[PDB]
C-alpha cells in the first residue's frame, strides 16, 4: 500500500504502510521518515479527522490517497 | 564450473554377437568384402558378406556410450571414423578392431560424417550447430605425445545438423539440418559458398558426385531434390516416397538413386527420367541407412539397415529385366510388385528390451524384450537370473509383488537396447537395506546395513588400484562380471570415459580414471566414508479402543531401518509394563490409521503404503 | 468545485476496501461478460430452490450431513448474485434520478470480499493480489459448484430444452476450451499428442534481453525487424517449438532423448478467450541470485481489437473474436501498482437477466471505460488504443485481455 | 513420466518427475531451470492452478503434460 502525504506547502510524501496499522503507527513512521512530531500531525481524509486509536481501514483509507496533513503548532 | 558427473554401467554378456537394436549406418569394404554395422545399441560389429560363410560374424569394437548416428570408412578401408550421440567422434581401426583416439570437440549429439577420399578429409557435424573438418592423416597420427589437433571448424549453421556430405575431391561440403537449408562451404578455405533453399522440412540424406557440381538431398518430408551447385538451384524433385526419406544411395555413374525411409520400402529412380521406378523390396521396419555393393556396375545387391535388429541384403539382378518388361502402369490402382520377396542374405539380430519394470525391493528388474520375452535381472549383482520367456508381463509383476520398500537409488534407461543403470550423487545413496533382506548372510548371523549404491560402486571399481585396502578388494560381498562396461558421462551431455571393469587393472585406464571419476565416487570407493543416514520422525499415541487416557504426544525420531518390532517392544516395556517380543506380539498391537502393522515391516514402508499423507507419520498402540 | 462538473456516469463503479483494485477490476470485467450474469442468476435460482427444499425436508429427514464445503461453495454464488443485484439496483436508481448521488456512484463489495477471504485464506487483510489469480479462483469455485449441482441433479434423476442446460456448465461453456499437445519426434517422426483443457492463454511478453546474436556479422544478421504484435506472441505460445539442447523429448517409440517439435492446437474454443499477458520477466539474469531477478515489461504489445486463432486451430476456424475488456496495471514493478479495468460496454440486446427467474443505455454503446476503483471515467476508442500502444503510455501496461466470440 | 513447462518467454522446458511429487518440488525444479524463486511463480495445468502441497497424481498429470508458468502481478 502507498499513501500520498500532502501538507499545506504542496509537498507530497510517500509512505508504505498497511491498513491494519493504526493511525498512531502511521504518525510515528511519518515522524521517523520526515521529522514531523506525531502530535503536530493533523490528518484529514474526505473531511474526516483521523484518530490515533483507529486504523487506516477503520477510516477507509485507500492506496495512492492524498491525505491533507495539517501541521499543528503549540504556541503562537 | 564443472557439470554433473553421472556414473553409468551396462548389464550385458561378454560378446553381443547379433544386433540388439536398430542399425543406424552401414559401410562396405569391397577389398575385404566386410560389412560394418553401426547399431543403435552403441556397438560396431564387423560382418563377412561372403555368402558361403556359415557365420558372417568376424569381430566387434565397442567404445560408444550411445547411438552411433553415422560411420565413414576411410584410408582405403584401414581406419573407421564413427559419429555417435555421446557427443564424440572416434577413430577406430577397421582391420584390427579397436579405437585409437576419441574426439570430444562437439558439444551435442554428432549426427553425420562426410568423407573426401582424394584428400582423406572427414567432416563431423552434430546437433550443436557446428561443423569440424578433420584430416585422417593427422587424426590417425594422434598419440600420447601429440593428442591436440587444431579444431578446423565451419561457421554459419543456426540449427542442429542431421546430415553431411563431401564430394570425393574434397572441395564442396554440404550440411542439412532442421533449418531446412543446405549451407555449402568450401572446405579448402572454409569460406561460405551458398545456401540452398527449397526443402520444407528436415534433411537427413545428402549425396555428392565426384566433381562436387551436383548434390542429392534426402528430406524428412518425403521428397528428393537434385541440386546443381553451379547454378545454386535444384533441377528436379522426386516425390517417390509416401512417408519420409532418411537413407539415400547412388551408383558411381550418379545415374540411379536408391531411396528408403519410414514407409519401409526402397525404390530405384532414374535421375535423368524419374518416370520409371522399381521397388527393390518392402522391409519389415523403416530403413535408416544403406550401402550399395560397389563391386560391379550395375550394383549386384544393396545392403539395408532398418529399425529392426536384422540386416538384410537385397538382390538387384533383373532390374534391367523389370524395366524391359514394359509394365508402364499409368493407373495408380495397380500396386507395383516388389522385385525381391525375401532377402538374399540375412544377418541375424537379437531382441531389444522395450519395457522395463523395477520391483519394489529396487534390486531386481523385469524387462520385456521385443520377442515379448520377459527377463529377471539383478542390478546389484549385474547378472540375469531367469529368462521367464513368453509369459504375460503384468501377471508376472503381480506374482512378484513385494511388501517391502527401498528408496530409489538409480535409474534404468534402455537407449542402447540393453539394460543400463545410471547412478547420480543426489539419490544413489538414498537406499539402505538390511543384510538379511539383501540376501547376504554373515557367518556369525550379524545383519549390517549396506548402502546398495555404495556397495555397487565399490564393486564397479574393484580392480582399481587405489581401492585395494591393505588384500581386500571391492566390497567383499559379490563380484560384478568383469566384462561389464562402466561409463562416467556428464549429466545430459558428453561422456568423459568408458571402460570395462577389468580395464582398471592396467596403467593408462588407471591414470585416466582418477581424472575422469568425480569426488563423490571417491567418497565411498576409496575414502570408505559411510554415507549419510536418513532419519524418521514419528508420533506415539494411545489408541482410542485401548481405553488408556491420552498421553503426551511424544515426537520420537529414529532411522528408517528400525523394525516396527523394536518400536513395539519399547512401547510394551515403557508404557503398559510401567520372550519379551512374543509376549508383546500376543498382547500389544500397533496400528497406523487403525490397522495392525506387521512387526517385520519397516517404518518407511509404513509411510509409503499405509499413512498416505504429507504430514508426519503417526503410530497408535 | 466544477473541475469535473459533478458529472457521474450511469455505470456503477465499486468502492474498493482499501487495496481491492485487483478484485474490483475483475468484478467489473466479469460483470460485462456475455451470459455470466444470466448464468449466475440461473445458479442462484437453482441454489435457492435446493436450499428451500432442504429446509422443508430437514425435519422429515434424519442425520442431515450439511457439510460446510458445499455450504461455502453455495455461499460464493449467493454473494456473487447479491452483489450483482445490488449493483444493478443502484444503477437503475441512478438512471431514474441522479440527484442523490452527486458524489461518486459505487457499491461496496463487502460480501464477496468476505466470501473470498473465508474461502481462500490468503485474501485476509488488505494486501495486494494478482487480478488473474482472483479471476481463476472465482471461475474455479463457480465451476466446482456447477459440477456439484450437475452431479446432484443426475443422481436425483437417475421445442427447445437447452434453457435448463445453459447454466449447469457455465464455466465450461464460457471460459474453458480444448488444446492438442502435439509432439513430433525428429528421429522417428512419430506424432504423440495430448488433449488438455484450458481457460486462459498464457501469452509471452519478451524484453530485448534474450536471443542475442553472438556476431551478427559473419552469420546472417536477422530476417526482419517488427514490433511484437499479439499475433507474434500467440504464435510464440502455440507454434512449432524445436525442443533442443538441455531439454529433449524422451520418445518412448525409440527410447531416446530426441529433438521434438511441439505445436499446441486449438480444437474447442470457449466463448470468452482470456489472454494472460506475461508483462513480468525474469530479466534474464538473476541479479547475483538476489532472490530472483523479478521485473516488469512496461512496454506493451500491439494488441488488436480482433483475433483469429485459425493459424493455430486444428479445424478451419471461421469465427473471429473481438476485444471487449482489458485489465491494466499502472505501476512500475510487480509488487505494487494500481489495477484498472477497461471494458467495452456493448451487447445490450443480449444484456438481459436470466430467463429461469437497450436504447436507454445505448448512449455509451461501443465505448470504452476506465474503472479506476470507485472513480469511473469514460475513455474514447481512439485515445484508448493510442495509450495502449507502447509509444505513449509506459505506465498503464495491459495485463489481461478478454475476447468474446462473435 | 516427463512433463513440459511453458516458461515466461514462451519457450518450453522439460522436467523429469514422478506422479507422486508435490507442486513444491515442481516449482523448485522450475526455479533450478529458470531462476524464479518458488514462492513467486504460479503453475497452471488444464486451466487450473496447482495449489501448493497437493501431489501430482491428484491432478491426473501424465507424461507429455504442459504446465504454464506465470508470475504474480500484485496490485
Ligand atoms: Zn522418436
Amino acid at each position: 500500500m502507498q499513501i500520498f502525504v500532502k501538507t499545506l506547502t504542496g509537498k507530497t510524501i510517500t509512505l508504505e504502510v498497511e491498513p491494519s496499522d493504526t493511525i498512531e503507527n502511521v504518525k510515528a513512521k511519518i515522524q521517523d521518515k520526515e521529522g514531523i512530531p506525531p502530535d503536530q500531525q493533523r490528518l484529514i481524509f474526505a473531511g474526516k479527522q483521523l484518530e490515533d486509536g483507529r486504523t487506516l481501514s477503520d477510516y477507509n483509507i485507500q492506496a495512492e490517497s492524498t491525505l491533507h496533513l495539517v501541521l499543528r503548532l503549540r504556541g503562537g | 564450473g564443472r557439470r554433473k558427473v553421472q556414473v553409468s554401467y551396462v548389464i550385458r554378456d561378454e560378446v553381443e554377437k547379433y544386433n540388439r537394436n536398430g542399425v543406424n549406418a552401414l559401410q562396405l569394404d569391397p577389398a575385404l568384402n566386410r560389412l560394418f554395422t553401426a547399431g543403435r545399441d552403441s556397438i560396431i560389429r564387423i560382418w563377412s558378406v561372403n555368402q558361403h560363410k556359415q557365420d558372417p560374424y568376424i569381430a566387434s569394437m565397442e567404445h560408444h556410450t550411445d547411438w552411433v548416428n553415422d560411420i565413414v570408412l576411410c584410408c582405403n578401408g584401414k581406419t573407421l571414423i564413427s559419429a555417435s550421440s555421446d557427443t564424440t567422434v572416434k577413430v577406430w581401426n577397421a582391420h584390427k578392431g579397436f579405437c585409437m583416439s576419441t574426439l570430444r570437440t562437439h558439444k551435442d549429439y554428432v549426427k553425420a560424417l562426410a568423407y573426401a577420399k582424394d584428400k582423406e578429409l572427414v567432416a563431423s557435424a552434430g546437433l550443436d550447430r557446428q561443423i569440424f573438418l578433420w584430416d585422417v592423416n593427422t587424426l590417425t597420427a594422434l598419440t600420447a605425445s601429440n593428442n591436440t589437433v587444431t579444431t578446423s571448424s565451419l561457421s554459419g549453421n543456426k540449427d542442429s545438423i542431421y546430415s553431411l556430405a563431401m564430394n570425393q575431391l574434397g572441395t564442396i561440403i554440404v550440411s542439412g539440418s532442421t533449418e531446412k537449408v543446405l549451407r555449402v562451404w568450401d572446405p579448402r578455405t572454409c569460406a561460405k559458398l551458398m545456401k540452398l533453399k527449397g526443402h520444407t522440412d528436415n534433411v537427413k540424406a545428402l549425396l555428392l558426385n565426384r566433381d562436387g557440381t551436383q548434390c542429392l538431398s534426402g528430406s524428412s518430408d518425403g521428397t528428393i531434390r537434385l541440386w546443381s551447385l553451379g547454378q545454386q538451384r535444384c533441377i528436379a524433385t522426386y516425390r517417390v516416397h509416401d512417408e519420409g526419406v532418411w537413407a539415400l544411395q547412388v551408383n558411381d555413374a550418379f545415374t540411379h538413386v536408391y531411396s528408403g525411409g519410414r514407409d519401409r520400402k526402397i525404390y530405384c529412380t532414374d535421375l535423368r527420367n524419374p518416370d520409371i521406378r522399381v521397388l527393390i523390396c518392402e522391409e519389415k521396419a523403416p530403413v535408416l541407412k544403406m550401402e550399395l555393393d560397389r563391386s560391379a556396375d550395375p550394383p549386384p545387391a544393396i545392403w539395408v539397415a532398418t529399425t529392426k535388429s536384422t540386416v538384410n541384403k537385397w538382390t538387384l539382378k533383373g532390374i534391367h529385366n523389370f524395366r524391359a518388361s514394359g509394365d508402364y502402369d499409368n493407373d495408380c490402382t495397380n500396386p507395383i510388385t516388389p522385385l525381391c520377396t525375401q532377402p538374399d542374405q540375412v544377418i541375424k539380430g537379437g531382441a531389444s528390451i522395450i519395457q522395463c519394470h523395477i520391483l519394489n525391493d529396487k534390486r531386481h528388474i523385469l524387462t520385456k524384450d521385443t520377442n515379448n520375452n520377459v527377463a529377471y535381472w539383478d542390478v546389484l549383482k549385474a547378472c540375469k537370473v531367469e529368462d521367464l520367456g513368453k509369459v504375460d508381463f503384468e501377471d508376472e509383476i503381480k506374482k512378484r509383488f513385494k511388501m517391502v520398500y527401498v528408496p530409489n537409488w538409480f535409474s534404468v534407461d534402455l537407449k542402447t537396447g540393453m539394460l543400463t543403470i545410471t547412478l547420480d550423487e543426489s539419490d544413489c545413496f538414498a537406499a539402505w537395506v538390511s543384510a538379511k533382506d539383501a540376501g547376504f548372510s554373515s557367518p556369525d548371523g550379524s545383519d549390517p546395513k549396506l548402502n546398495l549404491g555404495g556397495l555397487l560402486l565399490q564393486a564397479l571399481l574393484e580392480y582399481w588400484p587405489r581401492t585395494h585396502v591393505n588384500v581386500q578388494k571391492g566390497n567383499g560381498y559379490f563380484q560384478v562380471p568383469p566384462h561389464t562396461p562402466v561409463i562416467f558421462g556428464e549429466a545430459g551431455g558428453r561422456t568423459l570415459f568408458r571402460l570395462l571393469c577389468r580395464d582398471s587393472g592396467g596403467e593408462t585406464e588407471s591414470m585416466l580414471l582418477n581424472e575422469t571419476v568425480p569426488q563423490w565416487v571417491i567418497d565411498i570407493t576409496v575414502d570408505k566414508n559411510m554415507p549419510k543416514f536418513n532419519k524418521i520422525p514419528f508420533y506415539l499415541q494411545p489408541h482410542a479402543s485401548s481405553g488408556a487416557k491420552t498421553l503426551k504426544k511424544d515426537r520420537l525420531s529414529a532411522s528408517d531401518m528400525l523394525q516396527v518390532r523394536k518400536v513395539m517392544e519399547h512401547v510394551y516395556e515403557k508404557i503398559i509394563n510401567l520372550d519379551i517380543a512374543v509376549l508383546a506380539e500376543e498382547k500389544i498391537e500397533l496400528l497406523c490409521q487403525d490397522q495392525v502393522l506387521d512387526p517385520n515391516m519397516d517404518l518407511r514402508t509404513v509411510k509409503h503404503f499405509i499413512w498416505k499423507s504429507g504430514g508426519d507419520l503417526t503410530l497408535h498402540y | 468545485n466544477c473541475e469535473k462538473r459533478e458529472n457521474l456516469l450511469p455505470f456503477v463503479g465499486l468502492n474498493n476496501l482499501g487495496n481491492t483494485c485487483y478484485l474490483n477490476s475483475i468484478l467489473q470485467v466479469l460483470y460485462f461478460c456475455p451470459g455470466f450474469k444470466s448464468g449466475v442468476k440461473h445458479l442462484f435460482n437453482i441454489i435457492s430452490r435446493k436450499k428451500e427444499a432442504l429446509k422443508d425436508e430437514a425435519n422429515q429427514k434424519d442425520k442431515g450431513n450439511c457439510k460446510e464445503d458445499s455450504l461455502a461453495s453455495y455461499e460464493l454464488i449467493c454473494s456473487l448474485q447479491s452483489l450483482i443485484i445490488s449493483v444493478e439496483q443502484l444503477q437503475a436508481s441512478f438512471l431514474l434520478n441522479p440527484e442523490k448521488y452527486t458524489d461518486e456512484l459505487a457499491t461496496q463489495p463487502r460480501r464477496l470480499l468476505n466470501t473470498l477471504r473465508e474461502l481462500n485464506p490468503m485474501y485476509e487483510g488488505y494486501l495486494q493480489h494478482d487480478a488473474q489469480e482472483v479471476l481463476q479462483c472465482i471461475l474455479g469455485n463457480i465451476q466446482e459448484t456447477c459440477q456439484l449441482l450437475k452431479k446432484e441433479e443426475v443422481k436425483n434423476v437417475a421445442i427447445n430444452k437447452g434453457e435448463e442446460q445453459i447454466g449447469f456448465e457455465l464455466v465450461e461453456k464460457l471460459f474453458q476450451g480444448q488444446l492438442v499437445l502435439r509432439t513430433r519426434c525428429l528421429e522417428c517422426e512419430s506424432l504423440t499428442e495430448r488433449r488438455e483443457d484450458f481457460q486462459d492463454i498464457s501469452v509471452p511478453v519478451q524484453e530485448d534481453e534474450l536471443s542475442k546474436v553472438e556476431e551478427s556479422s559473419e552469420i546472417s544478421p536477422e530476417p526482419k525487424t517488427e514490433m511484437k504484435t499479439l499475433r507474434w506472441a500467440i504464435s510464440q505460445f502455440a507454434s512449432v517449438e524445436r525442443i533442443v539442447g538441455e531439454d529433449k523429448y524422451f520418445c518412448e517409440n525409440c527410447h531416446h532423448y530426441t529433438e521434438a517439435e511441439r505445436s499446441l492446437l486449438f480444437d474447442k474454443m470457449p466463448e470468452v478467450i482470456t489472454i494472460h499477458l506475461k508483462c513480468f520477466a525474469a530479466s534474464g539474469l538473476e541479479f547475483d541470485c538476489y532472490g530472483g531477478g523479478l521485473s516488469k515489461i512496461n512496454t506493451p504489445l500491439l494488441t488488436p481489437l480482433k483475433l483469429s486463432l485459425e493459424e493455430w486451430s486444428t479445424k478451419p476456424t471461421n469465427d473471429s473474436y473481438g476485444l471487449f475488456a482489458v485489465v491494466m496495471h499502472s505501476g512500475i514493478t510487480i509488487s505494487s501498482g494500481h489495477y484498472t479495468a477497461s471494458v467495452k460496454v456493448t451487447d445490450l440486446n443480449s444484456l438481459e437477466l436470466d430467463k429461469g427467474n437497450v436504447q436507454s443505455l445505448k448512449e455509451y454503446e461501443g465505448k470504452w471505460l476506465l474503472f479506476d476503483d470507485s472513480e469511473v471515467k469514460v475513455t474514447e476508442e481512439k485515445d484508448f488504443l493510442n495509450s495502449l500502444s507502447p509509444s505513449t503510455s509506459p505506465t498503464s501496461t495491459p495485463y489481461l485481455l478478454f475476447y468474446k466470440k462473435l
